[PDB]
């Protein structure tokens, strides 16, 4: 996205709209879930 | 000596002191001040003797002497104070206590004191939640 971002900005893309809609639910679930916080913390520290 | 000393060690202090005996004042002068604990078993250095003579007519008695081992009670207080903790908890021995284990170690037992834990984490907070039990205890066991 960081590489091709200007192109979608110049030409609006329904695929980009779908991706934004997609990550919207990802973000809202990320905010809502509480155990997921410490769970990701543990997963990250285990992976280093 | 506020009941923290045990009966057996108090008795062996007395038996060492009675090795010189003499009505509680004789043969126990500042010349034998080091000899009694040299015979008892740990060695007094210049710091130990100056701790003996810091507050000390000129000839000690048994109350003064065991009062001296009260301030010497301050010695050898490094491993046995955490020996109990290492036995009871920290089966893995990592010292990095897990999340639930740390809930449990501060599960208040009878006192039900408050604001002390949240104070400890507002004063210092580890990062990597993940609070260290070691760093957690040396702060009080300085």
């Amino acid at each position: 996205v960081d590489y091709n971002r200007a192109k979608w900005l110049k030409e609006p893309n329904p695929e980009a709209e779908e991706l934004f809609r997609m990550v919207a639910e990802v973000f809202i679930y990320w905010s809502k879930s509480h155990n997921f916080k410490r769970e990701e913390q543990n997963f990250v520290v285990q992976n280093e | 000596m506020a009941d923290q000393l045990t009966e057996e060690q108090i008795a062996e202090f007395k038996e060492a002191f009675s090795l010189f005996d003499k009505d509680g004042d004789g043969t126990i002068t500042t010349k034998e001040l080091g000899t009694v604990m040299r015979s008892l078993g740990q060695n007094p250095t210049e710091a130990e003797l100056q701790d003996m003579i810091n507050e000390v007519n000129g000839t000690i008695d048994f109350p003064e002497f065991l009062t001296m081992m009260a301030r010497k009670m301050k010695d050898t207080d490094s491993e046995e104070e955490i020996r109990e903790a290492f036995r009871v908890f920290d089966k893995d021995g990592n010292g990095y206590i897990s999340a639930a284990e740390l809930r449990h170690v501060m599960t208040n037992l009878g006192e039900k004191l408050t604001d002390e834990e949240v104070d400890e984490m507002i004063r210092e907070a580890d990062i990597d939640g993940q609070v260290n039990y070691e760093e957690f205890v040396q702060m009080m066991t300085a």
